[PDB]
C-alpha cells in the first residue's frame, strides 16, 4: 500500500476534479438513499394521519425534499460520470508523461531488460491499470465510508442505538468483508497467474514453432498439452467464480440481516417513543437503499492488488539510477569537431577535423560499443573521450545531442507521418528543405502518393531494409552536427545498394567528420585512417594504400576469404 | 448497417454453444423476479401490522420466518446464477479459442509468420477472455431487464392499477431515448475505444523509439507530443460522452420520477384527496409499500445493465479482431492421399512454378529447376528473392500454381502427413519447442535408444558444450531457447534434424546469424550429412560450395543462373558478383 505513494502524489494535479467525481459519487449515493427513506417515511406518516388528519400534515415541505432529491440524483450520475470519466483521462495523460519523463535519462542501460518488446507492453499495460486507481478503487471504497458515515451521523438524530447498529452493521462488511475475500482467493489468484503466463509459454512456443512440429509430427501432441493447459486453467478461473458468487451472496444476506434488525429493533422504539409508527418505515428503508454503496467494495478493494502489483513493478523501473549525469552548462556547438580518444575500450586514436575515419571489426565479435559511449549512453571507466580539446563529460546535453548526430544499425520508424520521421531530426526544416534531403538521398519513390503526409511504421507503408537504412542518413544529413557517428551502415544490403549508400557518404558528408565502424571492405579506398581492431585492440591503422603496401593484417582480409 | 451492431450480431451466434447455460440463468432470473416480490410483499405485511394496527414483534414470527427464507433463497439463487453464468462463458471461449486455434494450425507458419507471436497471443488469449463477461455477465442481465420488471408489474395489477401503471408508463420511454442518441452515442464510443487503443499504441511507440530520441534531443518534444495526443484524445472522447452519458443520468431521472410517484400517489391516497387506482376498496398501507419497495427492484435491472457497459465495449472490441481473423480467406496448400513408395533420396522437378502466399500474392516466379536422386543443389541470391519460400513449398507450407513433382508424383497429390517423413528442415532459426534440451533433439522420434540419441548428439557437436549446462542433456530452454545461445542452440536443431534418416534434406541458412565457432561446427556436421540423401541448401557462404554440384542463382523468384561453383565463379554472370559481394567480409 505503500507503493502507490508516488503515485497518489501525482492526484496533485487536477485534484479539484477528482475530488469533485467522488462528491458527486457521494450526494448520488446520499439522494437515492435519502429518496426512499423521505418516501417510506410519508407513506407511513399520511397514512397514520389518515382522512382526518389532511389538515396540517404539512406536505410541502417533503415536496421539496421529493423534488430536491430527485434533481440530486438525475444531475449527480450524469455529472459524476462526466467529471469521473474526465479525471480519469487527465490522470493517465499524467502518468504517461511521468513515466516516459523517467524512463528517458536511463533508456539505453536502463531498459537492457529481458524481452525489450515484452518489457515495455508491460509499462504500456501498467500505466493503463494506475489509470484504474481511481474510478476503480478509490471512488467507491471512499464514496461507500463517507455515504456509511453520513448515514449513521444523521440517523443518530432519531436515535442512537439504532443507527449504530445499521451504520454498524454497514461498516463491518466494508472494512472486514473485503480483506476476508481478497485473503480467501490468493492462492487461487496466484496459480491462475501461474497458469495464465503458462498457457501462453507453450502458445507462442507452439506457434512459432509450427514449422519445426508439422516436420518432425509433433504438433498434435503439442497441442494436446496446449489444451490440458488451458483445462487446468479454466478450473482456476471457475474457483475464482465460485469466489465471486459467494461473495455477492453474502452481500445479499448482510443487506438482509440489516433489513431484519431494522423491522426488529426499531419495532421496539425508535427514541423514546413506545410505538415509533412512521419511524419504523425511515429506518427500514433506509437500509434497503443504503447496501447499493457497498456494491463495488468487494471488488474495488481486490483490483487494488492488480494496481498494487502495478505500482511496484513501474517503481522498479523509473526509481533506478541513470549512469550519465549532464552538467548544466549552456555552451556553443562548433561548427568542426576534432574527436580524440585515450585509453578507452583498451584503445586510443586521433580524429582530426575534416577527415573520415573508418573502424573495421571482425564481424559482430567485436561488438563495438565505442559508437554507445561516445553519445554518453555510458560512462567509459577505461579513459577519457575528449570532444574537441574539452571532455565529453563537460558538455550539456543539450549541445552534446547537436554536435554528435549518429544513425544507428537499428533505425526506428515511429508510426507517423513521414514528415513528423524528418522533423524528428531537425525540428524548424522547412516542407521544401526536407523534400530535397528525401530526393537526395534516394528516397524518391516516397514522394509518390502523398509521401510527406503518408503515415508510415505501425499504420502503414512500411519501410523495407534499403530504404530503412536511407532514411536514417536523411536524419543525420537533416540534423546538421560537426560529428557523424555511422553504425555498421550498408549491413545485410544488397552490393548495388551498399555502393550507392557508401558514394551518399562521401559526398554528402563531405565537411563533417564521420566515424564509421563496419565488417565489410567495400569502398574503404575514401576513407583516411582506416582503423582494423580486434576484440577492442588496435592491431593496425593508416590509409588504404598504406595499409596494403604494409602487407599487415588488412592485406590478408583482402587475400581471399 | 453499422459495426457496432454487425459484431454484436456476431456475439449472439457464439452464444448458442452454451444455449442450456444461458437458458438456466434465464430461468433463475425469472425466480430471482419471483423472490423479489415475496420479499416486498412480507415486508409490506409486516410493515402494515407494526405501524397501522400496533401488532407487537413477538406476534410476526410467521411473517419474519416466511421473510427469511425469502432472504435466504434470494441469495441461494443469486449465488447460482452467478455461478451457471460462468459456465456460459466458459463454453464460449473454449469454442472461440478452439475454432481460432483450429483456423490458425491450417494456415500453418506460412501466416503465423506474417504477425510477431506476440500479437497471435494477443488474439487467442486476451481477446477471447475479453468476451468473457459479455456471456457470463451482460447477456445474462439483458435477460433479467425485461423477465423482472415485466413480472413486478404482474404483482403490483391486482393490488393497485395506477401503482403499476406509473411503472408501466416508463417502460417505452426508456428505450424511446435510446432511438434518439443511443445508437449514435454507442457506436460513437465504439469508435472512442479504438482511439483509446490507438492512444495506448501511440504511447508504446514512443517508448519503444527512445533511444532514437534520445540520439536526438526530442525528449522534451515528445513529451509535449504525449500530452497533444492524449489530450487531443480527451476532447474528443468527453465530446461524445457528453451524449452517451445522457443514458444513465434519464435512466436515473425515471427512476427517480417513478419513485416520487409511488409516494405521492399513495401518500395523498391515503390523506383522502385522491380516489382512482384501487379496485373499489380502500388504499391499505401493505399496498403502498409492495408499490414503494418494488420501484427501485423495477429499475434496478435497467440500472445494472449500465454497470456492465464496458462488458459489451470490450466484448465488441474483441469481436471485431476476431470476426476479421475468422472472415479473412486464405488459400491452404491442397492436400491429397497419395504416399511415396520408398524410403530412397528423392528427385525434385519443377515447370513454371508458382509459390504464393495465403492471400494469394506470387512469392516466386517460374522455376524450372530439376534435383535428381541424392544430389545436393544450392540456393543463392540476394534477400528477397524468394529462395526461403522455396524450401516452404517443399516442405507443403505454401501452395502453388504450377509444377512440383516428387519421384514424379505431384505434390498436391502427396498426402502431407507422410510426406514430412520423409524430410527433415533445420531453417534459418532453431526454434526448439520442447521442454528440455533431450526432449528437443528427440522430437522427431521420442523412444529412441539411448545410444542413437549420443549419435546424433555427438555429430551435431552438442555434447561438447553439454557440461557447460548446469543439468547437461536434459537441462530446460524455457522460452525461445534463453538458456543457450543461437550459436549452440542451432546445434540442437541439427542433432534434431540427423535423429532419423529422412530421404530430403532442407538447410534454409543455418549458419546464419552464427558465431565462429558455432558456425564451424554446424557446416562440418550438415556438410557431411548432406552427402546421405537429396539436400538442397540456401546459403550466403558462396565460398564454401565448391564440392556441391548445382547451384542455383535465384533473383526475383527466378533461378537466372546453374551450374557448379567451378564454372561460375569464372563466368562473370550473378553469381561472380554475389561472390564478390561476400569476400568483402571479415
Ligand atoms: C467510449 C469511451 C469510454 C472510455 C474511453 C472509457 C474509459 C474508461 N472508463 Fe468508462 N464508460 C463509458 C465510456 C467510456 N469509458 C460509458 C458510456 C459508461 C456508461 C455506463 C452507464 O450506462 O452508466 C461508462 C461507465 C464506467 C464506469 C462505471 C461502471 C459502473 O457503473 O460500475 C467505470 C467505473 C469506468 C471506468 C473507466 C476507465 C478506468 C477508463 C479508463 C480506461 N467507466
Ligand atoms: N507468407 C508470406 N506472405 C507474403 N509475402 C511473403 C510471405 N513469405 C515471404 N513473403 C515475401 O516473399 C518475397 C520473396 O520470398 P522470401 O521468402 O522473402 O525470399 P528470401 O528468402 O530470398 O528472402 C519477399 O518479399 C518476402 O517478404
Ligand atoms: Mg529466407
Amino acid at each position: 500500500m505503500r507503493a502507490l505513494l508516488p503515485y497518489l502524489a501525482l492526484y496533485k494535479r487536477h485534484k479539484w476534479m477528482l475530488s469533485l467525481g467522488i462528491v458527486l459519487a457521494i450526494v448520488t449515493l446520499l439522494a437515492s438513499i435519502g429518496l426512499l427513506t423521505l418516501s417510506g417515511w410519508f407513506l407511513s406518516a399520511s397514512a397514520v394521519a389518515g382522512v382526518a388528519g389532511l389538515y396540517s400534515f404539512n406536505y410541502m415541505l417533503p415536496a421539496a425534499g421529493v423534488r430536491g432529491a430527485a434533481i440530486t440524483r438525475t444531475a449527480g450520475r450524469y455529472f459524476e460520470r462526466l467529471v469521473s470519466h474526465d479525471a480519469t483521462f487527465r490522470v493517465l495523460q499524467h502518468l504517461r508523461i511521468y513515466t516516459f519523463s523517467k524512463l528517458l535519462p536511463l533508456s539505453p542501460a536502463g531498459l537492457a531488460r529481458y524481452r525489450q518488446g515484452e518489457l515495455l507492453n508491460r509499462v504500456v499495460a501498467d500505466v493503463d491499470t494506475l489509470d484504474h486507481l481511481y474510478l476503480r478503487v478509490i471512488s467507491p471504497l471512499v464514496g461507500a465510508f463517507v455515504v456509511i458515515m453520513v448515514v449513521t451521523i444523521g440517523l443518530s438524530f432519531l436515535d442512537f442505538t439504532l443507527a449504530f447498529t445499521l451504520g454498524g452493521i454497514m461498516l463491518l462488511t466494508l472494512f472486514l468483508m473485503p480483506p476476508l475475500f481478497y485473503r480467501a482467493g490468493k492462492s487461487t489468484g496466484q496459480n491462475l497467474t501461474h497458469l495464465r503466463g503458462q498457457y501462453r509459454q507453450q502458445l507462442t512456443a507452439w506457434l512459432q514453432g509450427q514449422a519445426e512440429l508439422t516436420i518432425f509430427g509433433a504438433s498434435d501432441r503439442y497441442r494436446t498439452q496446449l489444451e490440458n493447459t488451458e483445462i487446468q486453467w479454466l478450473e482456476a478461473q471457475r474457483r475464482q467464480s465460485e469466489l465471486t458468487a459467494l461473495s455477492q451472496a453474502i452481500m445479499l444476506l448482510i443487506g438482509a440481516l440489516a433489513v431484519i434488525l431494522m423491522l426488529w429493533m426499531a419495532s421496539g422504539g425508535v427514541g423514546g417513543n413506545a410505538q415509533p409508527g412512521a419511524l419504523i418505515a425511515l429506518f427500514v428503508f433506509c437500509a434497503l437503499a443504503a447496501f447499493e454503496a457497498l456494491a463495488p467494495v468487494t471488488g474495488a478493494f481486490q483490483h487494488l492488488g492488480q494496481v498494487i502489483a502495478s505500482a511496484v513493478r513501474i517503481s522498479d523501473l523509473t526509481d533506478q539510477k541513470p549512469e550519465v549525469t549532464f552538467p548544466d552548462t549552456q555552451t556553443r556547438v562548433a561548427d568542426r569537431v576534432s574527436l580524440t580518444l585515450r585509453d578507452v575500450q583498451g584503445i586510443s586514436l586521433q580524429v582530426n577535423a575534416g577527415e573520415h575515419i573508418a573502424i573495421l571489426g571482425r564481424t559482430g565479435c567485436g561488438k563495438s560499443t565505442l559508437l554507445q559511449q561516445l553519445t554518453r549512453a555510458w560512462d567509459p571507466q577505461q579513459g577519457e573521450i575528449l570532444l574537441n580539446d574539452s571532455p565529453i563529460a563537460s558538455l550539456n546535453e543539450a549541445a552534446l545531442r547537436q554536435t554528435i548526430s549518429v544513425v544507428p544499425q537499428r533505425v526506428h520508424l515511429f508510426s507517423a507521418t513521414l514528415r513528423d520521421n524528418l522533423l524528428l531530426a531537425s525540428p524548424g526544416s522547412s516542407d521544401e528543405a526536407l523534400s530535397e534531403i528525401l530526393r537526395r538521398v534516394g528516397l524518391e519513390k516516397l514522394l509518390e502518393d502523398a509521401g510527406l503526409n503518408s503515415w508510415l511504421g505501425e499504420g502503414g507503408r512500411q519501410l523495407s531494409g534499403g530504404e530503412l537504412r536511407r532514411l536514417a542518413i536523411a536524419r543525420a544529413l537533416l540534423h546538421d552536427a560537426p560529428l557523424v557517428l555511422l553504425d555498421e551502415p550498408t549491413e545485410g544490403l544488397d552490393a548495388t545498394t551498399e555502393s550507392q549508400i557508401l558514394e551518399l557518404l562521401a559526398e554528402m558528408m563531405r565537411e563533417k567528420t564521420v566515424l564509421m565502424v563496419t565488417h565489410r571492405l567495400r569502398g574503404l579506398s575514401r576513407f583516411q585512417q582506416i582503423i582494423v581492431m580486434d576484440n577492442g585492440q588496435i592491431i593496425e591503422q593508416g590509409t588504404h594504400a598504406e595499409l596494403l603496401a604494409r602487407q599487415g593484417r588488412y592485406y590478408q582480409f583482402k587475400q581471399g576469404l | 448497417k453499422s459495426r457496432q451492431k454487425e459484431l454484436t450480431r456476431w456475439l449472439k451466434q457464439q452464444s448458442v454453444i452454451s444455449q442450456r447455460w444461458l437458458n438456466i440463468s434465464r430461468l433463475l432470473g425469472f425466480v430471482s423476479g419471483i423472490l423479489i416480490i415475496a420479499q416486498a410483499w412480507f415486508m409490506a405485511r409486516i410493515l402494515q401490522h407494526m405501524i397501522m394496527e400496533n401488532i407487537p414483534r413477538e406476534a410476526l414470527l410467521l411473517p419474519f420466518t416466511l421473510l427469511v427464507l425469502t432472504f435466504v433463497l434470494r441469495a441461494w439463487v443469486v449465488w447460482l446464477r452467478e455461478r451457471v453464468g460462468y459456465h456460459a462463458g466458459q463454453h464460449i471461449r473454449f469454442a472461440i479459442r478452439r475454432q481460432v486455434l483450429d483456423r490458425l494450425q491450417q494456415a500453418g507458419p506460412a501466416w503465423i509468420q506474417g504477425k510477431p507471436a506476440g500479437s497471435w497471443a494477443t488474439l487467442v488469449l486476451e481477446q477471447i477472455d475479453d468476451m468473457h463477461d459479455y456471456y457470463a455477465r451482460y447477456l445474462p442481465q439483458m435477460a433479467l431487464a425485461v423477465s423482472v420488471p415485466l413480472l413486478i408489474v404482474v404483482a403490483i395489477f391486482p393490488s393497485n392499477w395506477a401503482a403499476a401503471l406509473i411503472l408501466l408508463g416508463t417502460a417505452p420511454l426508456i428505450p424511446l431515448f435510446m432511438a434518439l442518441v443511443g445508437m449514435g452515442a454507442a457506436d460513437a464510443n465504439r469508435r472512442n475505444f479504438l482511439a483509446l487503443a490507438r492512444l495506448s499504441g501511440h504511447f508504446l511507440d514512443r517508448l519503444r523509439g527512445m533511444e532514437t530520441l534520445r540520439i536526438f534531443g526530442r525528449g522534451e518534444a515528445e513529451i509535449e507530443s504525449i500530452r497533444s495526443a492524449s489530450e487531443d484524445f480527451r476532447q474528443r472522447t468527453m465530446e461524445v460522452l457528453r451524449l452517451a452519458f445522457l443514458s444513465s443520468g434519464i435512466l436515473e431521472f425515471f427512476t427517480s420520477l417513478s419513485i416520487a410517484l409511488v409516494a405521492v400517489y399513495f401518500g395523498f391516497s391515503y390523506l383522502g384527496e385522491l380516489d382512482f387506482g384501487h379496485y373499489d376498496t380502500g388504499v391499505t398501507l401493505a399496498a403502498g409499500f409492495l408499490a414503494l419497495i418494488l420501484a427501485p427492484e423495477f429499475f434496478q435491472p435497467l440500472r445494472d445493465l449500465g454497470t456492465f457497459y464496458h462488458a459489451k465495449a470490450q466484448a465488441v472490441g474483441a469481436a471485431d479482431s476476431l470476426k476479421t481473423f475468422m472472415e479473412t480467406p486464405l488459400a491452404h496448400p491442397q492436400r491429397g492421399e497419395a504416399e511415396l513408395a520408398s524410403t530412397d533420396p528423392v528427385t525434385i522437378e519443377a515447370e513454371e512454378l508458382f509459390i504464393t502466399s495465403p492471400e494469394g500474392k506470387t512469392l516466386a516466379g517460374p522455376l524450372n529447376f530439376t534435383l535428381p536422386a541424392g544430389q545436393r543443389a544450392v540456393l543463392v541470391g540476394r534477400s528477397g528473392s524468394g529462395k526461403s519460400s522455396l524450401l516452404n513449398a517443399l516442405s507443403g507450407f505454401l501452395s502453388y500454381q504450377g509444377s512440383l513433382r516428387i519421384n514424379g508424383i505431384e505434390l498436391r497429390d502427396l498426402s502431407p502427413e507422410s510426406w514430412r517423413k520423409h524430410l527433415s528442415w533445420v531453417g534459418q532459426n532453431p526454434q526448439l519447442p520442447a521442454a528440455t534440451l533431450r526432449d528437443n533433439v528427440l522430437l522427431a522420434r521420442p523412444d529412441a535408444s539411448e545410444q542413437e540419441l549420443q549419435a546424433a548428439l555427438d555429430n551435431a557437436w552438442v555434447s561438447e558444450f553439454l557440461p557447460l549446462l548446469p543439468q547437461g542433456v536434459d537441462t530446460p530452454v524455457g522460452d525461445q531457447a534463453a538458456r543457450l545461445s543461437v550459436g549452440q542452440a542451432q546445434r540442437v536443431a541439427v542433432a534434431r534434424a540427423l535423429l532419423n534418416p529422412c530421404s530430403l534434406l532442407l538447410l534454409d541458412e543455418p549458419a546464419a546469424s552464427l558465431d565462429a565457432h558455432s558456425e564451424q561446427r554446424v557446416m562440418e556436421a550438415l556438410n557431411a550429412a548432406s552427402l546421405r540423401q537429396t539436400t538442397l541448401m540456401v546459403t550466403h557462404q558462396l565460398e564454401d560450395l565448391a564440392d556441391w554440384d548445382v547451384i542455383w542463382v535465384m533473383q526475383d523468384g527466378r533461378i537466372i543462373e546453374q551450374g557448379r561453383y567451378a564454372e561460375l565463379s569464372v563466368a562473370g554472370g550473378p553469381f561472380a558478383t554475389l561472390l564478390a559481394h561476400r569476400q568483402e567480409e571479415i
